Order: C-alpha cells, then structure tokens, then sequence
C-alpha cells in the first residue's frame, strides 16, 4: 500500500531531530523515542491484519532510511528506528523487516562499518535484530 | 509507390503571414522610397520582389488611400536607418509578446 | 502493465486472439457454456425509449414501404403507356398510394405499435437500430413480455396479492401460466412467480431445518479459515437463503 | 484490397465489390445532378463516395474508421478535397432525411445518418422532389454550391460608362512621382 | 547477473534465475544460521538478561570485536526498557493519550467519529482474507516429516488472476495468491488451483431437466499449462490432455502479431527453481482450453522459522478476492442453478433461474415441459470462487 498514514512525517521528524543531536549513541535516540513516546504507535484499535500490515510497511519505510545514500549518523538513526518499531510491535509472530538481496551484503558491510567506527551501539543493535531475525530475506522491500 | 498518385495544384505554398508592424514599415517605405518593389525587396530581405508586388496588390484593394497618404508623407531615405528600425521594432514586438 | 489482461495473446494490427482450440471445439459441440456468457447488462431508460422508437419506426416502415412501392410502380407504368385512359387509371392507382402515405403518416404511435404479437423484424431491430448491442431474440423477449404497452406494468394491489397467494396453492404452486391466467390481471407467469417468491414463506426463511444445518456445517468445516466464510455464496448449496 | 481478407483488413473490413460499387454508382448519380461534380476534380468525389459506401455496408464495424485510417489499409492515398466532398454529401443526405417522417423521427445527424442511407436510397427521387425549392418545370435550393452562398447582392446592372479623358493633366500629380535630388542621392548611397 | 533490481520502480523487477537467486541468498547466509527454522533467543528487558548473558556476551564479543565487558555494556544499554513506551500487558484497542505521533493523531481522527450509535461496530478493517490465511497457518509444523519445509527453501508468492475480469477497473486486480516452494514443480500448483472452470457443465435439457450431464469438465478435459519467459509448460500426464501450446504457437508465430518466438515443455519438466522470471510481470497460465489466468509473481523469499512449515497446507493460499453470486432474476435473492434461452415465460434472454424457480415455472406437477424454452444446467463462478 505504501507509506502508512502520517507515519513518514513522524519517522522523518524523529530521524532529523536525532541527526541534529550531532550524536550517534543509542541513548539519545531512545531519549527522543521516549519523550514523544513513539512506541505507542502500534496501539489504536488495530485489528490483527492491520497490525501486521502496518508493522511490515513501517519496517520497510524505515529500511529506506537505513539504506544509502544517507550518511552514517542518519543510517544509525534509521537502525534505531527499525529496532524500536520491531521490538515494540504487538504482533504474534513478530513481523519482519523486508531486506533485499541487493541490500543484504551492503548491510553486512554496514555492520562491518559500524564495528570499525567504534560506535558499537548500532553494531550491537544490528546483531540483536539478526538474533531476533527481524530482517526478512525478501526480493524487494 | 501506388497507382493512386493523387495530383492537385501546389503552387499555393505556405508563405509566412505579413506582420502588422511589417505592414506599417511597408507603408513607411512607400512614403520614403516609393513603389520601387526591387529596392523594397532589398530593404526587406525577408520578402522577395514578387511578395512586394503581391502586398501592393492586396493593399490597393481597400488601403489605396493609405498608399497615397504614405506616398505623400515623404521622408529622407537611408538604408541603414530603415534596417535598424526594422530589426529594432521586430525585437521590441517579440519582447512585448 | 494492465494490457496483459485476458486474452494474454492479442494481435496488434487485427486485435483478435488465437482460434478455437480442440478442447474448446469439443466443449462447444457438447454445449458446455463459457463464463463470458454470464455477463448481463441492465436495461436503462434511454434504451427502453430507443426500443419503443425503433419498434414504431419499424412498423411505420412496414406500413409505408409497400405503399411507396405501389406508388412508384404505378408511376413507372403510367410514364410508359401511350393509352390515355390506361394512363389515367394508373394515375388513379398512384393517387391511392399518394393519399395512403399521408394517412399512415398521421397515425398515432400506439396505432403504429399495434398488438403485442404483431410481426416485427427483430433481426433488423437488433443489428441496425440497436447497432447490434442487443440480440434479436433478447429484444423480442424484452418487448413482447415486459415493454410492449399491453403488458401489465402496475404495482400489485392488495386484492391482487391475496388472490395470487390464494390461487397459487390450488395448482400446487406449479403451472404458473395457469395461475397468471386465473388471476385475471393479465400478469405473466414470471411476474406472478416473482411476486409470490418475494413473499413466499416456503422460500425466505426465519426458520432452519436439519439438512440445511448439515450442509451449512459441512461447508463451514470445509471452507472456513479463522473468522472468514463466504456467507452469501453458501446459498447455492442449501435452499431459501440470500 | 477490400475484396479478400488480409492482416491489414480482417473480415470486419472485407466487403463485396458488387454492393459497394452499386452504392457508389447510386452516389455519383446524386453527385452530378446536385451540381457537385461540375468544375471540380472528380476523384475526391469517388473517394468520399467509396469511403462512405464501405462504412455503411457494416457501420457497426466501420463507423470507428477514418478516411486515412481506411485508405492506408488498402494502400490508397486520398485527396484533401475528399473531406470537402464528404461535408457536401453529408449536408445533402441530412437535407434528404427530413422529407420522410420515419426517418425524421430518428432526428438524424452526421453520426447516425451513415447507417440509414440504405433506406434513403430506396426513395431517392421522391426525396429530391420533396426537398428542392426549385419546383418549376425548368424548401432548399437545388443549385450549384458556388451560388448557394447567395450573392451579397444579385448582380444589379453594371455601371457601363465613359469619361472625358481629354482633360488637362495636373502637373502636381506628375511631379509627386519624381524623386528630389536629395532622394536621388539617398538612392545612390543606398544602391 | 541474477541480481534483483526494479524495471519499473515498486511495480516490477528485472529477471533472475530462481535457483541461482536462492544460492545467492545462501552464500550470504549459509553457516550463519539466520535463515534457519530453529527458534533463537529474543531481546528482553535488562533486568532478566542474567540467564542469557553467558551465551550472548561471548558471541557478541566474537562478532563485534569487543571485550566481554563491552558486550555486557552494549547489551545493557540496548535493552528494550529504553524503547518500550508500552508495558507488557497493555491492550491495542485504545489510542494512548501520552503520545505525540502524527500517525496516532490521524488514527484518532479515524476512530473517534465512529463512536456513535450509527457507527459503533467491530466489522472488517479493509479486507478480511489475509490475516485469516496467516493465523491458521503461521508458525505451524507438520505432523509428517515428509511435509516439512526444507531450511532455507525459497518461497514464491504467485497471484493467479481470475478469468472473470472486472472490465471497469484496471489498477487493482482480481486474483487469489498462493505461495509455492522453489523445489516444487509446476504440476503441484496446477493441481492445487481450485478454479471453477474445472467444474464447467452444460447441455440442453429443457425436456428432461433431471438428465443433467454426469461429467464435469475436469472429467472430460484435463489440459492445463503455465507460460513463463516465452515458454509453455503443458500437462500430459493423462489421455484427457491435449498440448494447447502447439495450437497457440501455430497461430501466433504465423505473423508479426506483436509477440516473439516461443518454446514448448511439459508441466513436469520444471521446478520453480528452474525458472527465470520477473516479479510483478504478468505471465500466463491456462486450463480447460479457455480459462486463462494471468500469473504475477508478487514476492519470492527464503523460508524462516516464523513461517508456515506445514507443507500439507501448501500451496499456501494467502489472499483472495470476493466475486459476487449470480442471483436468480425471479426471486432476486437466491443463487441460480439454471439458465434458459428462447424462454416464453422469462422477460429477457438470457434469464437465470434457481433450481426452485426453474422447475416450478417451466413444468407441471408431474414434470412435463410447459411453454417454449431451452434450459441448461449452471454452476456459478460467483459462488464456487
Ligand atoms: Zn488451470
Ligand atoms: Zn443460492
């Protein structure tokens, strides 16, 4: 269906205001997340089909910011956004981030970059999403 | 190629329509040159002498009075001035449009 | 991307698809119907006006063209005979058609339409007047059974409704042509049956029965997934629902 | 190339030569007596007549076509005046149609009249003598188009006249046609 | 290269070979275990990580190239308590007021206006079928070992469009979506399809309505084929099968009709891994000679432990579209079982009759034909959909 109603506004607002922190740490992103209480998004009389579909679309939309050509800090913010969306969802089973084959190797290389950048919060969160297997190996996002 | 080679009279080719400021300049040349359609054709390089004759023939149908009025509104003749006036007025027409 | 809709193979310069294959040939020979035959389109008001207009035009043509034929033939013979008396007699027979064209032109439209079972060129009405958008026998049915002014088009009166309900039982709710004729209101068997079924307690159910419950349960167990079932498609298998 | 099937002309385009040629003969007979041919190139008339005859033999499959769209399939080229003849004939048939009530009742126009000519041609001579205003032995004018526009005024007697061309000429008019030495030198500079 | 990419963005993709495409996944996932069908441990609050720490910290240090204490610090900092604005137990049925989301403001606008006697209800959101397909199959495992999805198996998503095109809308599509496995063959997808065209019947029986035919089209004809990338895959497992591809090619290749040359193969020749296909591109499938289905591969992906691993449910129907029933013209309420022509009683031709109305209108108490008409048995695609 595409961009969920009003979701892109919130996602871009959070991502930009995080990027304005000049910081890469997960704690600042969580402070912004909890100040405006982003985690409440999955409530709101969402019957199961809408819950799952909105989770899928939101994770793909955040994927688009987790991908290039965005720079390191904004990609890190997008990774935190993906983590928050995935781990605050109320789905059963937990719906997944759609990851393309053209994106999977670039994203493993991004894991390597996060490790080498010493900004280990993003690297750990990516490995945590892998352990949760939030990433879905799908042809397209 | 096919046997149905339609034939009709094509001498009536599409010529560029005459402009209003161009018509005013034609009347000015009538005033300041006369009815020498060859020298007018030189003054109007866009228009060949036969176009000048055709313009005379069309204008004389109703605007012969204007032909006479222009012809009596005599002026000193300068080729360079006429060329500058033509190009400047046409450029100003384009800018206005 | 949507250009691939059926048929998947469509010709660019001619617009047709592949010919009928063997299986389709044998299916047609066996009378097995295709799903494209299931498309039906509604009669809209201007279509009904067009049908009346076409029928009146057809009747007027059928009436006048013989008259114009007589006029022209008598004129042609009048033009070539040298006998004066025969010339005048042929002119008289031409004047007959000359007056008859005027008289027929002045007829009222109802007189032009005539009786419900009068002859019409349904093929010509279909393939010229209607541009072929509706078939000949379809137009014939519509006209002669619903649209020709002699068919009853009025709402059912209370007395008519009760008498329909009362007499339908004597025939066992069968033989509805007899029911329609006995009702005496010039209804058609289809009209009577439609009215009766829209209020028949034996068809439309507040109630339930063992076989209906059995079929509903079996179809539900066969086809339900979670909360979903095809509520209004189960109607086909057990009777009296919609 | 309409007389046999081809990828350019599927069956809905194919037609029998006899029917269309009869229709075109029935159309050209109308053309001349209506003054349409005199003074004109005829082949436009033939082209328009053939195009409309082919259309009306199966209009449901053919009213969607067009002059060029037609002529290109049979590898034929068409006159531009073909459209002029088409407009003329369409006006003529719309004038014809109003004479019969069972054609008038359909309120025919350019879109619809094409499929009805099969009915009009069966009474043509009757339509003509109910349609022309010139009822003399020798409602609408049966006169060539060049006058159907109506003269602005109907040729009053021309002003045949003479003048006294022996009078003295005004030298001022003669001298006005002469360039001054200033203008002569201007011409020399320009030349 | 068999490297996915869009041809028209978010509408269709460039071509790749399915088997090489799966191997291209597995060269980046094999041995790592992220593609597996076994349950991994999940993220949780920092206060209960003690049991998981021994296993998690060593692996985190190994992969992140950091110390055990650094791994513990990352695990504590990245705990879900920093993200769970919702406590474990809060219900989804109400919008929390303690939020600044524009999305939840728009959701408030969606929900609140329905809280009126005219609109209070718990009906469907937009469409009913999809989650019902997911819930009844998602997360299950088979009772038989032979019906188990192989780890890392490719899962395609195939949209089988109905033969009944709306012919007033073209953006959205009539289809039912079925998932298929890469290793499985086209024969199995052909067999799974429940389309009504297999049930087609006919014949004229106005004189003897009870003599309806004993054979459905499935019993008389069994022809069917898929068409991908210019090749046909026709079924020939039964004598009731004819190779319709030959009939199609012999006409389509005779002129520059707008299509390229084609090639012929059987249904049983190809697995879905053997295909080279485009996602979102309209391909073709057909059966019973005239029942063409447009085939669109809407998705292809690896299997994962959260997926339906019970292969008895495959090809896994996952979406469907809701055709309307053909209701009788007499009663305008019940579904038709008969259709008549030349009917002197019916107001129109054709006229559709239910079994109850058909028999009573056209026959007497003992079943003799009355009036003039022709009748045919009818199976409703608006019902058997
Ligand atoms: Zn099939
Ligand atoms: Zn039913």
């Amino acid at each position: 269906m595409g961009t969920p109603p009003g979701l892109q506004t919130d996602c871009e607002a959070l991502l930009s205001r995080f990027q304005e922190t000049d910081s890469v740490r997960f704690e600042d992103f969580t402070e912004l997340w909890r100040n405006m209480k982003f985690g409440t998004i999955f409530c709101g009389r969402m019957r199961n089909l809408e819950k799952n579909m909105f989770t899928k679309e939101a994770l793909a939309l955040a994927w688009r910011y987790f991908l290039p050509p965005y720079t390191f800090q904004i990609r890190v913010g997008a990774l935190y956004l993906l983590y928050g969306l995935y781990n605050t969802q109320l789905c059963q089973p937990k719906q997944k981030i759609r990851v393309a084959l053209k994106d999977w190797d670039e994203v493993l290389k991004f894991q390597q970059d996060l490790v080498n950048a010493q900004h280990f919060d993003a690297a750990y969160i990516f490995r945590k999403l892998r352990l949760d297997r939030a990433f879905h190996f799908t042809a397209m996002p | 190629g096919s046997t149905t080679t339609y034939s009709s009279f094509r001498k009536n080719y599409y010529s560029k329509p005459w402009s209003n400021k161009e018509t005013d300049m034609f009347f000015l040349a009538i005033s300041m040159v006369g009815t020498d359609f060859s020298m007018i054709g030189q003054l109007f390089p866009h228009r060949a002498r036969i176009e000048i004759k055709n313009k005379f023939k069309r204008e004389e149908k109703t605007n012969g009075w204007r032909i006479d009025k222009a012809f009596q509104e005599k002026r000193p003749f300068d080729f360079d001035f006429f060329a500058h006036l033509l190009q400047k007025v046409l450029a100003e027409e384009e800018k206005r449009k | 991307m949507g250009h691939f809709m059926k048929p998947y193979f469509k010709d660019k310069v001619t617009g047709v698809g592949p010919p009928a294959n063997e299986d389709t040939r044998e299916k047609a020979a066996q009378g097995i119907k295709a799903f494209e035959e299931l498309l039906v389109t509604k009669w809209k008001n201007w279509e009904k006006a067009l049908l009346r207009k076409s029928v009146v035009s057809d009747r007027l043509q059928r009436l006048l063209q013989p008259k114009l034929l007589k006029l022209e033939y008598l004129h042609q013979k009048q033009s070539k005979v040298s006998s004066e008396l025969e010339r005048q007699a042929l002119e008289k027979q031409g004047r007959e058609a000359e007056k008859e064209i005027q008289d027929i032109n002045q007829l009222p439209e109802e007189a032009l339409l005539g009786n419900r079972l009068d002859s019409h060129d349904w093929e010509k009405i279909s393939n010229i007047n209607f541009e072929g958008s509706r078939s000949a026998e379809e137009i014939r049915k519509f006209w002669q059974n619903s649209e020709h002014p002699s068919i009853n088009k009025q709402e059912w009166s209370r007395e008519e409704e009760e008498r329909l309900q009362a007499i339908a039982a004597a025939h066992g709710h069968l033989e509805w042509q007899k029911i329609a004729e006995e009702l005496g209101t010039s209804r058609s068997a289809f009209q009577c049956l439609q009215k009766f079924q829209q209020h028949n307690k034996a068809l439309k159910r507040k109630e339930w029965t063992e076989e209906e419950d059995r079929m509903l349960t079996q179809l539900v167990q066969e086809m339900r997934v979670g909360s979903h079932i095809p509520y209004r498609r189960i109607v086909y298998y057990m009777e009296g629902r919609d | 190339k309409l007389f046999q099937a081809s990828p350019s002309v599927p069956a809905k385009y194919v037609e029998d030569k006899e029917k269309m040629l009869s229709r075109t003969m029935q159309l050209v007979e109308l053309a001349n007596e209506t003054w349409l041919v005199t003074g004109r190139h005829p082949l436009p008339v033939i082209t328009a007549a053939t195009f409309l005859a082919w259309q009306s033999l199966q209009p449901a499959d053919r009213l969607s076509c067009s002059l060029a769209r037609f002529c290109k399939l049979a590898n034929v080229d068409l006159p531009y005046p073909a459209s002029s003849r088409l407009q003329e004939l369409l006006a003529v048939l719309l004038r014809m149609a109003e004479q019969l009530a069972w054609l008038r009742v359909l309120r025919l126009d350019k879109r619809s009249v094409v499929k009805h000519i099969g009915d009009l041609l069966q009474h043509r001579q009757s339509l003509v003598r109910s349609a022309f205003r010139d009822g003399t032995a020798e409602p609408a004018l049966l006169l060539p188009p060049c006058m159907l526009k109506s003269p602005k005024r109907i040729c009053p007697v021309p002003p045949v006249s003479t003048v006294t061309g022996d009078e003295n000429i005004s030298d001022s008019e003669i001298e006005q046609y002469l360039r001054t030495p200033q203008e002569v030198r201007d011409f020399q500079r320009a030349q | 290269c068999n490297f996915p990419e869009y041809e028209l963005p978010e509408l269709n993709t460039r071509a790749f070979h399915v088997g090489a495409f799966g191997e291209l996944w597995r060269g980046r996932l094999r041995g790592a275990g992220d593609l597996s069908l076994r349950e991994p441990p999940a993220s949780a609050l920092p206060g209960s990580q003690a049991a998981d720490s021994d296993r998690e910290d060593a692996a985190v240090a190994r992969d992140l190239d950091c110390s055990l204490e650094a791994a513990a610090e990352l695990r504590a900092v990245c705990g879900l308590d920093k993200l769970k604005c919702l406590e474990d137990g809060e219900d989804p049925e109400v919008i929390p007021e303690n939020t600044d989301l524009v999305t939840l403001g728009v959701r408030k606008r969606f929900l609140e206006h329905r809280e009126e006697t005219i609109t209070i209800d718990r009906a469907c959101r937009q469409e009913t079928f999809v989650y019902e397909m997911e819930s009844h199959a998602i997360g299950k495992k088979p009772e038989n070992s032979a019906d188990m999805i192989e780890e890392g198996e490719l899962i395609l998503s195939v949209n089988i469009l109905y033969p009944v095109i709306f012919h007033k809308h073209k953006e959205h599509k009539p289809y039912q979506t079925m998932l298929v496995l890469g290793s499985q063959k086209l024969t199995q997808l052909r067999d799974s399809i429940r389309c009504v065209s297999d049930l087609q019947i006919g014949g004229e029986f106005s004189n003897t309505p009870d003599q309806a035919p004993e054979h459905i089209s499935k019993d008389l004809y069994k022809s069917a084929f898929f068409y991908f990338e210019g090749t046909f895959y026709n079924d020939k497992r039964y004598p009731e099968c004819r190779d319709l591809s030959r009939t199609i090619i012999e006409w389509s290749e005779s002129h520059d009709r707008g299509y390229g040359k084609f090639q012929t193969a059987r249904m049983e020749d190809f697995t879905f891994n053997d295909l080279c296909i485009k996602l979102g591109f309209p391909y073709l499938y057909c059966h019973q000679g005239d029942c063409e289905h447009v085939i669109v591969i809407t998705d292809i992906r690896l299997v994962h432990h959260d997926d339906c691993l019970d292969r008895t449910l495959y090809p896994l129907l996952i979406k469907k579209h809701w055709l309307w029933t053909r209701k009788c013209f007499v009663c305008k309420m019940y579904t038709a079982r008969w259709v008549t022509n030349n009917d002197s009683f019916a107001p129109e031709d054709p006229c559709f009759f239910c079994d109850v109305c058909f028999r009573m209108l056209h026959y007497d108490s003992e079943g003799n034909k009355l009036g003039e008409f022709l009748a045919y048995p009818y199976v409703d695609p608006g019902t058997f959909n």
